[PDB]
């Protein structure tokens, strides 16, 4: 019944500005301390700041004092996070949290991606075999969704398609691998990146010297 | 620039007791550090466990308790369940802000340890035509999660030029698979010869090194 | 007031 509903977020370029909202229901918002926290890829939980019910105390980790601003509208049961002059390292999942003895209630999280890149299809490179392992490297695309299949969907077992990593270039890269019973068949990864209208099929076979 | 230190990983098993600790770089942890413990389960699912060193958040099971052992704050789980496998974050209060520690990956042993099958992939000629070189190290079907992939190039220890990615825990056999990608320009790649991936894991007696020499088969 | 995570 207690719900911390977050909205906003999305893509923003370095130097840009973005405001996240968190609408609370199921508790008397006006008597709860609220907090913003974030979870960036490859980094632990980081506490950004907190704010008293009456908004007269707003505390921040000092290193983020200049790029984050916290406010609340008790009449609209809403907590706000202003992101100011965002940096690339601000890419993260942001969570509002409410205090009751500890971090008691939690929003569903808001993804914020800080990248200067324009849309761009991936290059697909074979990961040649030599149980045998092979795959495809799906490199330097933007924005995030690529789909990878093997042999037009026929090949599914042994397939590991890894979460994409956002590089310092602001581009995503990803690998997709298969284990196969050391045979020769033919192995083809199908890569589809809708935002660039990219469709590539790459045959993956052993390197010839 | 206070730093909060936790064990990187600890292993327990169902029914056992385990204790996690949280240390301050400024000195002994005291009451006015108001240690908080937060549990991160998969799907970025966070749960507050303990606030102000000792207090349970309402609804938290009684098997969770906080303490101050020595100069450190601690979280104790008495009678661990499979559901307790998570990352546990400790936050310390420094007058006007919280600082979270690095987190403890807590394994509640589900199965026999499984060592990774380790595969290395040199960059394709096709990628080298594009001006970059990615070396991929694959760790396949291992358990538990904790693993250390280290890159050596001509036996020089690499830093800052690799990124890791990991699959979901497999619902049927509990294992993970991990990729570690070493990314270089083509120019830097061609300055060197031996490209080695070194993997440490509980299932391995000694660390395993897969390598290749640039330009051979 | 709901008790906060620090005093």
């Amino acid at each position: 019944e207690v719900k911390l509903h977050q909205s906003g977020g999305g893509l923003v370029q370095p130097g840009g500005f973005l405001k996240i909202s968190c609408v609370v229901s199921g508790i008397d918002f006006s008597r709860y301390w609220m907090s913003w926290v974030r979870r960036a890829p490859g980094k632990g939980l980081e506490w950004i700041g907190e704010i008293t019910p009456d908004s007269n105390t707003i505390n921040y980790v000092p290193s983020l004092k200049d790029n984050f601003g916290i406010s609340r509208d008790n009449a609209k049961n809403t907590l706000f996070l202003q992101m100011t002059k965002v940096r690339s390292e601000d890419t993260a999942l942001y969570f509002c949290a409410s205090y009751y003895e500890g971090f008691a209630y939690w929003g569903q999280g808001t993804l914020v991606t800080v990248s200067a890149a324009s849309t761009k299809g991936p290059s697909v490179f074979p990961l040649a075999p030599s149980t045998a392992a092979l795959g495809c490297l799906v490199k330097d695309y933007f924005p995030e969704p690529v789909t990878v299949s093997w042999n037009s969907g026929a090949l599914t077992s042994g397939v590991h398609t890894f979460p994409a990593v956002l590089q310092s270039s602001g581009l995503y890269s990803l690998s997709s691998v298969v284990t196969v019973p050391s045979s020769s068949q033919t192995y083809i990864c199908n890569v589809n990146h809708k935002p660039s209208n990219t469709k590539v099929d790459k045959k993956v076979e052993p390197k010839s010297c | 620039q206070a730093v909060v230190t936790q064990e990187s990983a600890l292993t327990t098993s169902p029914g056992e007791t385990v204790t996690l600790t949280c240390r301050s770089s400024t000195g002994a942890v005291i009451t006015s550090n108001y240690a908080n413990w937060v549990q991160e389960k998969p799907d970025h699912l966070f749960t507050g466990l303990i606030g102000r060193t000792y207090n349970r958040v309402p609804g938290v099971p009684a098997r969770f308790s906080g303490s101050l052992i020595g100069d450190k704050a601690a979280l104790t789980i008495t009678g661990a369940q499979t559901e307790d496998e998570a990352i546990y974050f400790c936050a310390l209060w420094y007058s006007n802000h919280f600082v979270f520690g690095g987190g403890t990956k807590l394994t509640v042993l589900k199965r026999t340890v499984a060592a990774p099958s380790v595969f290395i992939f040199p960059p394709s000629d096709e990628q080298l035509k594009s001006g970059t070189a990615s070396v991929v190290c694959l760790l396949n079907n291992f358990y538990p999660r904790e693993a250390k992939v280290q890159w050596k190039v001509d036996n020089a220890l690499q830093s800052g030029n690799s990124q890791e990615s990991v699959t979901e825990q497999d619902s049927k056999d509990s294992t993970y698979s991990l990729s570690s990608t070493l990314t270089l320009s083509k120019a830097d790649y061609e300055k060197h010869k031996v490209y080695a991936c070194e993997v440490t894991h509980q299932g391995l007696s000694s660390p395993v090194t897969k390598s290749f020499n640039r330009g051979e088969c | 007031t709901a008790p906060p995570a620090h005093g």
